[PDB]
């Protein structure tokens, strides 16, 4: 009973209000074979958006699921089939994102940067 | 450093007042709670002590009545033994 | 406590604990002044239920009390507890109020335990001391996967500083020789004690000291339990 | 499993903070539609008055038989309310406050609708 | 023969903390002290050279 | 589908901030509703006492067999609570607080109800 | 047709942050025949917890529903069968609670005193 | 009716904003051997994370449930089968955690330390 | 007898207040803190030094 864990990571995150304003980023993708990388490190250095805090994923026409992964954290938020939703996210000053799906489709995505509580439009 | 003389003068006034309390006060030990229970129901309990004076410790007396209901085999005491009667304080 | 409890028998146990606040009887450091109006003074206690006190053969007898081939039908009939509070009444009152050892009641005297994992044979395993505490003693229990050994699975134990410098790098028999001139016996097998009462490990005025165990044999799910004892203030 | 980045992205600004005026909603119905798109142009109210944005929305499809979309223009957000539900939805709307509504019901359904300008969390009972 | 910066022999006292010295500060901390930073370097070099 | 704007919308003011008095609530009950519409006129409490607005509402339909509506007057928001549920609902209520309740159950159902005056987020367990 | 009510009560609540700490109280309930009363007036006077603001109700192994009732306000929060949940409650400085269930069973309960929003682990 | 209670457990918690940063800890759990203990007392003492306030539990490919238990409190947050989620926890300065499941599995788990409101991706 | 015929040993003051009032096994526990053993069967020690 109760064996002890060996190693865990420790990562800094984005949780406050930026010196700019509420600023999201429309990043409509198309997977169509395997994966899609989203790199927002250029915007962070060049004076734009200061760090992704929330995701808005809109898949009401897509028949499968959509997974978004942070590489520095390992969180892999998976939005469901015919649902829209706001998802708080654990993201670093390095804003890289691995987006995946099953086969096809185009999904509007908004990298939001300010806190919005969670919600998903249909349930069950 | 001039700041190491006041923090040694504050220790001299503190040790002067420690030997006033230990010499001119009364050591009391009194029972605050007692309770007998069955551990199948609950095993975590909270004890409200007395709020008086300068508390300097607690003495906890734990008894038990372990019964072996096996058919033929016995059990033996471990190395830590009765020191595992309180799991956490 | 009885040594064995046979089939159909009933053993009566008793055990006493001293939960300290002040350091000793003559040293009132860590003591608690409980004459405050809206006092939140509290003493939690958890006890052994029927799942943590009787281990089967081949299990881990660490938090258990009895262990054997008949532990599947052992059970408690009762547990009774009694708490006694030792305190100092009739404090000296002066013209400006109570006469108290102010930076003795500002200091805490704490006892913590932990559990570390990730032990590798012939590799040093360092547990760092926290920089805000002044450590007085250290107790390390090498739980080698439900098995306890009398030093025959540890190469050495040490107290290594920040650079690489060791201060007490000793064989497990020589480590036990230092505790025999403190408590005049040996702790149970697997338990190792480190005394620092003459000079506490502050690890804020002399670097980052750690505690090292170099094991010889490591089984699966082997952990290292670390008990601490230290002072704490706001200096 | 191959990885592929993308070319270019969009970047608008929003109204996520508290109003210097009070909380104010705008009741936008008399939209009996069944076949068209309905534009809401709140830019008239944003400069003539101090109605400095739209933050949340309230859609009431309690007797609607189909879904209900609302699109924001400079952002491209595409919030679709379910069939027989109602609830509050936060929005990503810039200063140019324009909206386009749609429908999939069984005839014109007279859906009541509110543009809130302050923060209310999600709930779609 | 006394020197106002002499802390003892410099090969024995250069890495030695002072007497009380729970935690040592840094000798300087535009953002912080500047001429106190320059005089904390001149006082150290005068200790290593003996007036 | 072609884009067509609309003529006119309205704009009321609300009570979305914190009370200068304490958090308060008003209980409305003994709701034996054979007549379907029931008015709650809280304007008596707003000027005499310090009950300076209704922000949230708590509806308890645990034993109700049908739905339950509540209507705000100046706003037109017509929040309906589901059949066997209970929960908290934020409201858009002006400084002149009047409410109208209705029913679709199987006889009067007694419907305990609270007018909450401060902010509680949505949840309809 | 268009009727007006007669009588309604007004109660003052606990809704702010305590100048003590975030403090919850484990008060595991066994009913097994009818009802269980919880009285936290003693803790409120003797320097402890300032007033219950949220409940955590843990019903995973319980096969029926659980009702908790405040007597000063009449609010009667009811938790569902195989669900855990956080529930904000309307409670007064007299912190009395009437807990009930159907038949049997034990369930953990926490009287939280700081605001947590809603949430129920399975829905539907 | 009206059966008063005897013993409750008063205990302090973590509910405020850290003066360090928003810091989460990835501690991927391996079960199908025992129950798993997670001890973050070492991180609290050595200058790192101040106190676990929220959990992110990611059960997307798992077929059973996952239970996380705090020992100072007794709270028993149990995530469900094919769901991800954010869960606020009642946790003390002791960051000890007893992680369990039913059969098997590997679970991404994040010990978050800042308040995130509750949500669960599919419901029912 | 070894404490089985005593309910409690105690020490009172002027206003009838016990300044120690312990079980016979707890009275003997304070004896073991000083002399590192028990006094013989029926002997009860009270330290006030």
């Amino acid at each position: 009973m109760a064996n002890q864990q060996i190693g865990g990571s420790t990562v800094t995150y984005n949780g406050a209000i930026p010196m700019g304003g509420p600023v999201a980023i429309n990043s409509v993708i198309e997977i169509a074979g395997t994966e899609v990388l989203v790199d927002l490190k250029l915007d962070y250095a060049t004076g734009k958006i200061s760090g992704v805090q929330t995701l808005y994923i809109d898949l009401r026409d897509f028949l499968g699921d959509v997974t978004v992964t942070m590489p520095d954290t390992g969180q892999r938020i998976t939005a469901r089939a015919g649902t829209q939703g706001y998802y708080p996210v654990l993201s670093t000053n390095l804003m890289k994102f691995i987006v995946s799906a099953t086969i096809d489709g185009k999904f509007p995505m908004n990298f939001i940067n300010f806190p919005i509580a969670l919600g998903v439009w249909p349930s069950g | 450093q001039q700041a190491a003389l006041r923090n040694q003068q504050a220790m001299a006034a503190n040790l002067q007042a420690r030997q006033i309390v230990l010499q001119q006060s009364y050591p009391v030990i009194q029972q605050v709670e007692t309770q007998t229970f069955d551990p199948a129901n609950r095993s975590v309990f909270d004890v409200t002590p007395a709020n008086v004076g300068i508390v300097k410790g607690f003495l906890v007396k734990v008894t038990a009545a372990i019964k072996n209901n096996h058919a033929t085999e016995a059990v033996a005491l471990t190395d830590f033994g009765p020191a595992n009667l309180v799991q956490r304080v | 406590a009885p040594a064995t409890i046979a089939a159909g028998a009933t053993g009566e146990l008793t055990m006493y604990y001293w939960v300290p606040l002040a350091y000793s009887e003559t040293d009132l450091t860590g003591a608690v002044l409980a004459n405050v109006p809206q006092s939140k003074q509290r003493l939690k206690l958890e006890f052994a239920n029927n799942n943590t006190a009787f281990a089967a053969v081949g299990a881990n007898p660490l938090e258990a009390i009895y262990q054997g081939a008949g532990a599947a039908d052992c059970e408690f009939e009762e547990i009774s507890y009694t708490v006694y509070q030792s305190y100092l009444d009739q404090l000296p009152v002066g013209q400006n109020g109570y006469i108290l050892p102010l930076i003795d009641l500002s200091t805490l005297y704490n006892l913590e335990n932990s559990a570390q994992a990730g032990l590798t044979p012939n590799v040093d395993f360092v547990v760092q001391y926290a920089n805000l505490y002044r450590y007085l003693s250290t107790i390390a229990v090498f739980d080698n996967g439900g098995s306890f050994n009398a030093g025959t699975d540890i190469n050495y134990l040490s107290q290594r500083t920040a650079n690489f410098s060791d201060t007490r790098k000793l064989d497990p028999k020589t480590w036990a020789a230092q505790t025999r001139r403190r408590i005049a016996t040996d702790f149970p097998k697997g338990v190792y004690y480190c005394d620092n009462r003459d000079k506490p490990i502050y690890t804020l005025q002399y670097g980052n000291v750690g505690f090292v165990v170099n094991p010889k044999t490591v089984n699966q799910n082997a952990r290292l339990l670390m008990g601490y004892e230290y002072f704490t203030s706001r200096t | 499993n191959v990885n592929n980045p993308n070319q270019m992205t969009v970047t608008p600004v929003y109204n996520g903070c508290d109003s210097g005026e009070g909380p104010q909603s705008v009741r936008g119905y008399f939209d009996a539609v069944a076949g068209e798109n309905v534009k809401y142009d709140l830019t008239y109210l944003a400069d003539t008055q101090g109605f400095t944005g739209v933050q949340c929305i309230y859609i009431d499809n309690a007797e609607n038989d189909g879904a209900f979309e609302i699109d924001v223009e400079e952002t491209g957000q595409r919030i679709k309310c379910p069939a027989g539900k109602q609830g509050y939805f936060p929005l990503l709307v810039p200063g140019r406050a324009k909206f386009v509504a749609r429908h999939l019901g069984s005839g014109k359904k007279s859906v009541p609708l509110f543009f809130l300008n302050f923060t209310i969390a999600q709930g779609v009972w | 023969q006394v020197a106002s910066n002499w802390e003892g022999p410099p090969y024995m006292t250069y890495n030695q903390p002072q007497a009380g010295s729970v935690t040592l500060p840094v000798a300087g901390y535009i953002s912080s002290q500047l001429n106190n930073y320059a005089e904390s370097l001149n006082d150290y070099l005068a200790s290593q050279a003996g007036v």
